RNA sequence: AUGUCGGCUCAUCACAUCCUGGGGCUGAAGUCGGUCCCAAGGGUAUGGCUGUUCGCCAUUUAAAGUGGUACGCGAGCUGGGUUUAGAACGUCGUGAGACAGUUCGGUCCCUAUCUGCCGUGGGCGUUGGAGAAUUGAAAGGGGCUGCUCCUAGUACGAGAGGACCGGAGUGGACGAACCUCUGGUGUUCGGGUUGUGUCGCCAGACGCAUUGCCCGGUAGCUAAGUUCGGGAUCGAUAACCGCUGAAAGCAUCUAAGCGGGAAGCGAGCCUUGAGAUGAGUUCUCCCUGAUACUUUAAGUAUCCUAAAGGGUUGUCGUAGACUACGACGUUGAUAGGCAGGGUGUGUAAGCGUUGUGAGGCGUUGAGCUAACCUGUACUAAUUGCCCGUGAGGCUUAACC
RNA sequence: AUUCCUUGUCGGGUAAGUUCCGACCUGCACGAAUGGCGUAAUGAUGGCCACGCUGUCUCCACCCGAGACUCAGUGAAAUU
RNA sequence: AGGUGGUCGGGUAGAGAAUACCAAGGCGCUUGAGAGAACUCGGGUGAAGGAACUAGGCAAAAUGGUACCGUAACUUCGGG
RNA sequence: AACCGACUAAUGUUGAAAAAUUAGCGGAUGACUUGUGGCUAGGGGUGAAAGGCCAAUCAAACCUGGAGAUAGCUGGUUCU
């Protein structure tokens, strides 16, 4: 349940350590992202020397949110705090190569085939 | 309701391993990746559980690869495949929200030894 | 806030047309014979024909 | 469409062996048993007209009475109508079990919403609240304008104001059918289903469908 | 145009002497 | 909107009501019978047959129990040796409100409140 | 004495249409566009800066329409700007002072009578009365739309790219019901703990300190949770496209005649609905007494009767401001209690044991446990009183 | 606290800054005891930024009390 | 529910005449009783987010003691 | 802290109150604050200066008198 002004964990080696979420993208009017939806975000707080500086503007995914997934069954899987992966503003292919920390089967697809791939763990 | 706890007696899990909160536990819940069913090992503390018949449910906190990872599992659903509980931990209270600003040696339990 | 006219007799009338007043349910004990509140002990302490105060 | 009168029990879930939770309404379906049948010739229209249940004889009217003798059905806790476009047949006294849903694969149920007594126009309507503080001076839940001076210098009918909310006839459409129970004359019906437990449901096969 | 009005006391109710 | 909930507020705080209710029930333990409005005999049955179901069973852990909810050591001994003994066969409803008609300065609608089984 | 800018809240209408729908032309290959016609059903950004409206900017969206409504809305809110009194800068003036310049600061009242509007009752009526179930004249609600896939890398195109039509899925926003789940709340449940006072003391409790603080949490309510909705279809149409066809030997969608054709229109879906005084329909129930009197009526009076049923009273409710509505009222589970269970809390007290002691351990998952579940007449639900009558006018027709 | 044109221009800060900070000087209309320019400390002083913090807000929900509502007693008001 | 000079000031805790709970002593504030709607007032809690609110973080939330450690620019050498 | 004050907000605005209450806020050995009594008086006083204050009144107090000022203005002006 991120929206616009959350500030975001970096899941990805992107050089991002802190991003904030400009706009919940998708529909007119839509308040919040969860696990698997993209939102434009500003890179706040970046690494020395990497791929995305302090104000570069660009997409990303969550992974991870306190507010969690429902599953069918009725359980919910909660993280302690919310996460993305930068991902390329036109191509939306994430700029890092690794991703740090678990993810979820939500993101299992085709999109982020690649951020799954990588994931040390897919709960 | 007799008639709900009827309907809810038929869907209830016959045995379940007994645990309690502070238990390290492992769930083995059932993932299936297209076509492909495996088993999943889910194993962490049991911070709440909640004793509502087949509405049972259970969290179980693990810290997987650096972050914080709380699931609410429900007893009787078939996603659990088994509980192992590995641990049998010593507290005072029903619920260890506490643990949530605990970390390694603060958010230890202790062994409950009989 | 306030009224741009005196209101009339006969709409104040109108307005008191709810206002009378109900009378009490009454019944009358077995044994003493005194008209009661209905539910209710009588003065002299029946309730339903026996004395409970 | 001819339909059943059940009793809303109450939510569960039901479990599938895939390991989906199911949230089901379990409405209970007494026997419904038809006491009038009304025709084109009769009534000018086509229908039956059905109680479900038991009444407390002592609870039952002569004029009630009469009614369900004619019938010669036992009186129940109510009597419903259910028109007839099929052409189809009924008579008096015939019952009207849970199998009747045996191929429905969605129902329409409707029952009386539970009441919310006298509610505001931010809970019965949705109302926007509001400032909580900047200056808001005892105007947080208020609802704002009624209006738009002096064209056309009256409220409009139908403007959104607080009143009673609930307490009202209430259908909702296309509720699957998870189960039918014939030994326990049970439906269970996925997702919610108006009213509280205890409360009247007509369930009838989805008009659109 | 629109010339701005004075068209009320500058102290208002219930101060308005 | 109060649906199924349980328990009047009668115009108090939770601690006044508490206090309220301690109070009437030793007062009624000690007098047997006592007038209060109707309302507050409907709350007070809620507070007292459970005292009295409690001094059926006599432990120095009930006693405590009564003395807690009570603060009164006339009642607790009243309730563990007379009231408890009279009414160990009763299976609840040791209590009796009677309406008893308005108060004259409130026109409150007033009852009695008595235990069952008086021997008076 | 008709409050004046902007915001907020809440809107309502127009159509000169922003999106979505339907079309003609195109310098329309396709994908996109342009332009015009039809169309007002629904929908129609959040932020940065500024008192701003606006605007610029950032990032969205199918789209971020243009207007009217006292530049809609201050007896609904705000009061940043304008609008007083203080003070200062620039400037003008010898000066007091001034500025359509700037700057800092600077009291926003009203218990709603009437109309109106949202709700909710009472009265009477609807022609004997009563209990039900209904018909539908009428009205209201709803009406949005993205993306993906298939069709198909097909049609089209040198290529790059890339469809219509049709079908399937999954969202956004909006709405609704609901509480099984996930949670919030939970001063009515359990516990820990600080200070202090008290209960003679110890032990154990209780009061008070924001529920003292802290930790959990039942029921209910509830959203972030769950589930469902928008339609299809029929009919009539708009622009538009026709068929056949003269006037006008041809031609011509039109004059006669017959078609296609829109998110729009009438139905269809949901809700209200016979005060629809045009007061409807159906089913069932109840009342088949005397007399006198008159200026003889749908008359009056007395007596006898007091029905079906309605109320008042009572126990209450997932119903409720009061009402109303609904359940129950002993031929009884309506409420409370009580039993058993569940749930929550988390191992009471006492006693024993261990330790110098704080404390640990056993008894013990103990004790306590609200609004829950199942039961249970233990307590409380009194046919007492009212009210409601006694076969229901007349005319006409047809039937007997 | 002075600049009209004007949101001057450049730089900083922000995704985005008519405000803020630095700077430029075509100062409409600064300027030296109506003091000029600085200035540590001080200020319920003006502007701006950040962290923390949060029901301020997204977007409200629930709960505790006092009113509101009902009964009984008393009993105004502007207005007309 | 305002204002009004002086005197006296117990216990526990506490630096204290603060504060909490009490003593001596004094009071329950001259309408009550119900109910548990909207909305108003005064409070408590709050998922996810965290100033996106707004003219403006207004209001709330937050911080809060003692001892020790440690503490920058700047400075009028005191400070800060 | 007392005491003196009055920066913000909310309430209140037919108030509990013709300026308060609640939560916060400033000063708190001094250009402090307070009691009692004195003195200054209306074009006069007094003013760390707001045209502030001089008895809920102030760009000239209040009372009485001149006085029925004056009012080219407004209202009103009575039977057939």
């Amino acid at each position: 349940m991120i929206q616009m002004q959350s500030m975001l964990d970096a899941a990805d080696n992107s050089g991002a350590r802190s991003v904030m979420c400009i706009k919940v993208l998708g529909g007119s009017h839509r308040r919040y992202a969860h696990i698997g939806d993209v939102i434009k975000v500003t890179v706040k707080e970046a690494i020395p020397r990497g791929k995305v500086k302090k104000g570069d503007v660009l997409k990303a995914v969550v992974v991870r949110t306190r507010k969690g997934v429902r599953r069918p069954d009725g359980s919910v899987i909660r993280f302690d705090r919310n996460a993305c992966v930068l991902l390329n503003d036109n191509t939306e292919q994430p700029i890092g190569t690794r991703i740090f920390g678990p993810v979820t089967r939500e993101l299992r697809g085709d999109k982020f085939m690649k951020i799954v791939s990588l994931a040390p763990e897919v709960l | 309701s007799n008639i709900i706890k009827a309907l809810e007696e038929e869907q209830m899990k016959s045995d379940l391993p007994k645990f309690a909160p502070g238990d390290t536990v492992v769930v083995q819940v059932k993932v299936k990746e297209g076509d492909r069913e495996r088993l999943q090992a889910f194993e962490g503390v049991v911070i709440a559980i909640r004793n509502r018949g087949l509405h049972s449910a259970f969290t179980v906190r693990k810290i997987s690869n650096g972050e914080g990872v709380e699931r609410t599992f429900q007893t009787h659903s078939p996603i659990v495949d088994s509980i192992e509980v590995k641990r049998r931990g010593a507290v005072r209270r029903a619920k260890l929200y506490y643990l949530r600003e605990r970390s390694g040696k603060s958010a230890r339990i202790k062994e409950k030894l009989a | 806030a306030v009224q741009k006219n005196r209101k009339t007799r006969s709409k104040r009338g109108m307005r008191r047309s709810h206002d009378a007043l109900t009378t009490a349910a009454l019944s009358v004990d077995a044994t003493s014979g005194e008209t009661h509140l209905r539910h209710n002990v009588t003065a002299e302490g029946y309730y339903r024909g026996k004395k409970v105060i | 469409m001819i339909g059943l009168i059940g009793r809303k029990v109450g939510m569960t879930r039901v479990f599938t062996e895939d390991g989906v939770s199911i949230p089901v309404t379990v409405v209970e379906v007494e026997a419904n048993r038809v006491s009038q049948v009304k025709t084109l010739e009769t009534d000018g229209y086509a229908a039956i007209q059905v109680t479900a249940g038991a009444k407390k004889a002592n609870r039952v009217n002569k004029a009630e009475a009469g009614h369900f003798a004619k019938a010669g059905v036992e009186a129940g806790r109510g009597l419903w109508e259910f028109r007839l476009e099929n052409g189809e047949e009924f008579e008096v006294g015939s019952e009207l079990t849970v199998e009747l849903f045996n191929e429905t694969k969605k129902v329409d149920v409707t029952g009386t919403s539970k009441g919310k007594g006298f509610q505001g126009a931010v809970k019965r309507w949705n109302f926007r609240t509001q400032d909580m503080t900047h200056g808001n001076s005892l105007s947080h839940r208020a609802p704002g304008s009624i209006g738009q001076c002096q064209t056309p210098g009256r409220v409009f009918k139908g403007k959104k104001m607080a009143g009673h909310m609930g307490a009202e006839r209430v259908t909702t459409q296309n509720l699957e059918i998870v189960r039918v129970d014939a030994e326990r004359n049970l439906l269970l019906i996925k997702g919610a289903v108006p009213g509280a437990t205890g409360g009247n449901v007509i369930v009838k096969p989805a008009v659109k469908a | 145009r629109f010339r701005p009005p004075i068209r009320r006391p500058p102290i208002r109710p219930p101060f308005y002497p | 909107m109060r649906h199924r909930k349980s328990g009047r507020q009668l115009n108090r705080n939770s601690s006044h009501r508490k206090a309220m209710f301690s109070n009437m029930a030793s007062s009624l333990v000690r007098h047997e019978v006592i007038k209060t409005t109707l309302p507050k005999a409907k709350e007070l049955r809620r507070v007292v047959e459970p005292l009295i179901t409690l001094a059926k069973t006599d432990s120095v852990a009930n006693r405590r129990l009564a003395f807690a909810r009570t603060r009164d050591n006339e009642v607790v001994a009243k309730l563990f040796n007379e009231l408890g003994p009279r009414f160990a066969a009763r299976q609840g409803g040791y209590t009796r409100i009677l309406k008893a008609g308005f108060r004259a300065g409130d026109k409150a609608p007033m009852a009695y409140i008595e235990l069952v089984d008086r021997p008076a």
